[PDB]
């Protein structure tokens, strides 16, 4: 059962931060609302493994007064640390990107995500809706708009539980994404006991190039903490999933990327999966925005944070 | 014939220092006097005084001074230098033996006070000092000093001081650098604004070795150059000094904050080479002393002013500076507790006031150790409540024991006596006295041991006689040190009145018997004890030797002790422990005292990730003897805010690196502070609290732990 395996190997650790404590934990341990947003352009510090050393190199110097990048996070009414920038409007944490050309980092405060998204959105039963639907779908600022690869930063919280899923006709893969979401979600709320998840109304969103990825909200009121938390959540869906009628989790630690939806090595695009209860537009819509595409999203009073699942 | 003044000495400054011809055991000192008649108009006066060799050791605390050395130190001030950081010793030994000389070859001086001078018409020096029999003095008269200096000494220079001592105060590295290459200050820049009464002074400079950029006012309304001939006895020709007469004020005040050391050793320096550049005349001492001028440092802020230009300064409770200056003969902090004897004069006074004493008392000083158990204390850890606890102190008593045991051994040269006398019988009502006396009393017994043991074998005597009238006033002495101690009574728990009265006649019990044995060992004290109730108290827990908290369950009124204040996170961890003990001690077991314990943890944890980001607030002051991390040459560029760092260094912890706050300018841009080190330590101290309150008052064994990996660590890490 899944039942007996989460009673008998995980261990959830839980602290309720209330009111005050659980907003400015929220906003110092998940991106600034801005970075989220799209903009008209980017602004950010974008370069190679070596010209990025020597921008440090120069902050390092205005500061006194390569997983440094990710640890360059700040406060302020004065700007923050990272504003090498050099845009004072910057707010911080920030999303941290890998690239590939050599290697290329990027620190972004805003980017246009309408043209990264705009290739791919839209605008019967729900089986059939979403096997339509889906029918339907260089210097370093342009290989950025290429690829990119979200960095864990290990300093702050988790609000989307991202599985990257390394697995033959459509309708197959289609009928099985369903009953994964639906073991996903009985996984799901046993991780997550005090949230009123739906089973057949909580979004999943997938993305396929096989290879898949899939992407839920942290159900409300939690985030999670911590690489190993992620790790166990992983593992309890993987096991919720194979105890399931079917037909990788050394992707959460500091400093490790993973491949963006929208982005190449193929491309990672919708494949909608509409839950049985939805009421479908949105849904769509939100398979576009970036707040379910990050680890460390702004989520949308009380905040438990799991911040351990222990076990040997 | 002598022509003799009514006058009033605002200052007291040391003007040459040289040997007579044929001379090697005794030197003589030059001494300037800045002087005021009834209506005010500053006059200058000089005379001569001499000092044996055995003086200068005596007041030196040992022989490695030679008068050929004070020789040298005093002709080296050409005014370019700072020499008194090369010796500082030697400096404040030279001072206090010229006062004494002083005071003991030209008669009673006093500052601000009226006095009767007379001098010598033929050779100009004056000749005898009287006290004045009638005359209102004149109003000593402040100036507003505000001086700020650019000097630029190259970082690596402070580096390498620091380096040859790692305990160094960075303000004593910038003095030594400034010693090192002098031209420093005079290639820096300084604006000075002198306010008094009168007018404003003003100058800014970009060199201070070339023309101000800005002046307002003149240099000769502040001062006066005076140019007075006198013919110091056994010494060939006439010799002429050259002296600043400060008009209407008499000394400087500087704030405390902004207060800076080159600065002021830059300007004067500038101003003794202006002045004395002019041939035909003597070039004063420069010498000025302050907690800057040892490595270690010092804790009181001061500087005093040895020589040029005259006058005092004071880095400011500016009537309090202005009453111990004045009744101390500013020598105070300047020389230490040479203001009251030298220290080579201290062994034989111990010996004295020992064998004045009474046998018992006698084999108590003999065998005095600091960890000797005294009386009956109460072992912490251990809770008592609810009844009748009572907090008394003794206020001022070992200021006043020493004062009374060096008047008994005084037959062991007593003008220091009187000054600390005077200081003992102002401190009831003023209290720059006793704020004085909280640093003179260690430092005294820092010159010598054999005072330490016997002031703790007369404080063991007091605590016999405390113990012994306790026994027979329904008193307890629970603990305690013996000038201050608490206890418990056998009153009913219920009966407030008849509480009171107990309390107040075990108060008169023990002040009147305290008294009498110190009467019967002749030690007569010069304001009589007085026995002060601190509080009174209903609950006291105790869980170490000074780790003490009181609660009163009637008005809800604490009192803490024993719990570090080393920061302001400190501050709320201590307020939050006497809150969680009020609710924990009103609870009356000790599975909702670890709940009350924990809610109270948690609830300070959540609070200090309210302020994640508050370099001031998780700093620690580090003295000059704990171990401190050092750092790199980023905290040598500060400039002048190295300056203003004499005892305390503030550390924080980032992300783990430790951070000079002080040391930067602002805003600090920082990594997140490491809260959890800084928390670590502060719930260490409240488990320590915790854990004695438990023990007491439940007897429990299980010790209180935080978990604080486990449930709330994350927050941070």
């Amino acid at each position: 059962n899944i039942g007996e395996y989460v009673k008998h190997n995980v261990t959830p650790r839980e602290t309720v931060l209330d009111g005050d404590t659980a907003k400015a934990y929220l906003r110092a341990r998940t991106y600034a609302p801005g970075a989220l947003t799209p903009a008209p352009a980017y602004c950010g510090a974008v370069d190679s493994a070596t010209k990025m050393m020597g921008r440090l190199a120069d902050a390092e110097k205005l500061v006194p007064r390569l997983l440094r990048l990710a640890a360059t996070e700040q406060q302020g009414p004065t700007p923050p640390a990272i504003a090498l920038i050099r845009n004072a409007a910057v707010q911080t944490p920030l999303p941290v990107y890998r690239i590939s050309m050599g290697q290329a980092f990027a620190a972004l405060a805003w980017d246009d995500w309408a043209r990264i998204t705009r290739d791919a959105r839209l605008a019967p039963d729900h089986g059939a809706l979403g096997r339509r639907l889906t029918d339907r779908i260089l210097d370093a600022g342009g290989q950025m708009y290429v690829n990119r690869n979200e960095i864990f930063n290990g300093a702050l919280a988790i609000t989307n539980i991202i599985l990257d899923l390394d697995i033959v006709p459509f309708r197959r893969l289609h009928e099985a994404l369903g009953h994964f979401r639906r073991g996903a979600l009985a996984a799901v709320q046993l991780l997550f006991p005090a949230a009123r998840v739906d089973p057949d109304a909580y979004p999943c969103y997938f993305f396929k190039s096989i290879g898949l990825r899939v992407c839920m909200p942290v159900p409300a009121p939690y985030v999670v903490h911590g690489s190993l938390t992620m790790r166990g959540v992983a593992r309890v869906i993987q096991q919720a999933v194979l105890l399931d009628d079917f037909v990788d989790t050394g992707v959460y630690a500091h400093g490790h990327s993973l491949r963006l939806p929208y982005f190449a090595k193929g491309r990672l695009l919708p494949v909608f999966v509409i839950p049985p209860a939805c009421k479908v537009p949105a849904f769509v819509a939100a398979h576009a925005d970036p707040r379910r595409f990050h680890f460390h999203a702004p989520p949308t009073r009380e905040i438990r944070v799991l911040h351990s699942l222990g076990g040997d | 014939d002598i022509v003799w003044v009514e006058e009033s000495v605002s200052a007291i400054t040391l003007y040459a220092v040289w040997l007579p011809p044929r001379a090697r055991e005794y030197f003589h000192a030059l001494v300037y006097f800045v002087c005021r008649n009834a209506a005010g108009e500053g006059r200058a006066r000089f005379a001569e005084v001499s000092v044996t060799a055995t003086e200068l050791r005596d007041f030196y605390g040992s022989a490695d001074v030679a008068v050929v050395a004070a020789a040298r130190a005093a002709t080296t001030p050409a005014a370019s230098p700072l020499e008194p950081l090369e010796n500082p010793t030697l400096w404040r030994a030279l001072y206090a033996c010229v006062l004494a000389a002083l005071e003991r070859q030209t008669g009673p001086v006093a500052l601000f006070a009226p006095l009767r001078i007379g001098s010598d018409p033929r050779t100009g020096l004056v000749v005898k000092v009287e006290r004045a029999s009638w005359g209102p003095p004149a109003a000593p008269r402040a100036a507003l000093l505000v001086a700020e200096a650019n000097i630029d000494i190259d970082p690596m220079a402070l580096a390498a001081r620091v380096a040859e001592h790692p305990d160094a105060r960075l303000a004593w590295a910038r003095l030594a650098a400034i010693r090192d290459t002098p031209q420093c200050a005079s290639a820096a820049s300084l604006t000075v604004n002198i306010t008094t009464g009168t007018a404003l002074f003003a100058r800014e400079y970009q060199t201070l070795a070339f023309p101000p950029i800005k002046k307002e006012g003149a240099f000769g309304d502040l001062v006066e150059v005076c140019e007075v001939g006198l013919r110091p006895r056994g010494h060939p020709q006439r010799v002429t000094a050259r002296v600043l007469l400060p008009r209407d004020y008499d000394y400087f005040v500087s704030a405390g904050e902004k207060f800076s050391a080159p600065a002021l050793v830059a300007l004067f320096r500038q101003w003794h080479t202006t002045v004395h550049a002019a041939p035909g005349a003597l070039a004063p001492v420069f010498a000025f002393l302050g907690p800057e001028f040892e490595v270690r440092g010092g804790p009181v802020p001061y500087f005093a002013v040895l020589g040029f230009p005259g006058w005092p300064t004071f880095t400011v409770l500016v009537r309090g500076a202005a009453a111990a200056y004045a009744a101390l003969l500013g020598a105070w902090p300047a020389v230490g507790a040479r203001v009251v004897l030298p220290p080579r004069a201290w062994p034989g006074v111990a010996s004295a006031a020992a064998g004045c004493l009474l046998p018992a008392v006698r084999e108590a000083v003999a065998r005095w150790h600091p960890a000797t158990k005294i009386i009956q204390l109460l072992d912490p850890p251990a809770a008592v409540g609810p009844v009748w606890t009572a907090r008394f102190c003794f206020p001022g008593l070992r200021a006043q024991l020493l004062a009374a045991l060096a008047d008994l051994g005084g037959s062991g040269g007593r003008t220091g006596l009187a000054r600390l006398d005077a200081l003992v019988v102002a401190a009831p009502s003023e209290p720059w006295a006793g704020a004085v006396l909280e640093r003179l009393v260690p430092d005294t017994c820092n010159a010598c041991p054999a005072l330490r043991q016997l002031l703790g074998g007369v404080m063991a005597a007091v605590c016999l006689q405390i113990e012994e009238t306790a026994s027979s006033v329904k008193f307890a002495v629970c603990g305690g040190d013996g000038g201050a101690f608490w206890g418990v009574f056998n009153v009913d728990p219920q009966d407030a009145d008849a509480a009171s009265g107990v309390i107040e006649d075990a108060r008169r019990a023990i002040e009147t018997a305290v008294g009498a044995v110190l009467r019967a060992n002749a030690v007569r004290l010069r304001h009589p004890l007085c026995l002060a109730l601190e509080g009174v108290y209903t609950h006291a827990v105790a869980w170490s030797q000074a780790g003490v908290w009181f609660w009163n369950s009637r008005d809800n009124t604490d009192h803490l002790g024993g719990f570090p204040l080393r920061g302001p996170a400190y501050t709320t961890a201590a307020g939050v422990v006497r809150d969680t003990l009020r609710r924990v001690l009103g609870l009356t077991d000790a599975l909702t005292a670890r709940g009350l314990m924990e809610d109270a943890c948690d609830r300070l944890i959540l609070d200090a990730f309210n302020k994640r980001l508050d370099a001031e607030y998780w700093s620690v002051r580090v003295s000059p003897f704990e171990a401190s991390d050092p750092l790199p040459p980023t905290a040598f560029r500060g400039g002048a805010l190295l300056d203003a760092e004499h005892y305390w260094r503030r550390v924080v912890r980032v992300c783990s690196v430790g951070v000079p706050v002080d040391l930067y300018p602002r805003p600090l841009v920082l990594p997140p502070v490491d809260c959890a080190h800084h928390l670590r330590e502060i719930l260490r101290e409240i488990e320590l609290v915790f854990t004695g309150v438990l023990a007491g008052v439940w007897g429990e064994g299980g010790k209180f732990v935080y978990p604080f990996d486990d449930k709330m660590s994350f927050l941070f890490a």
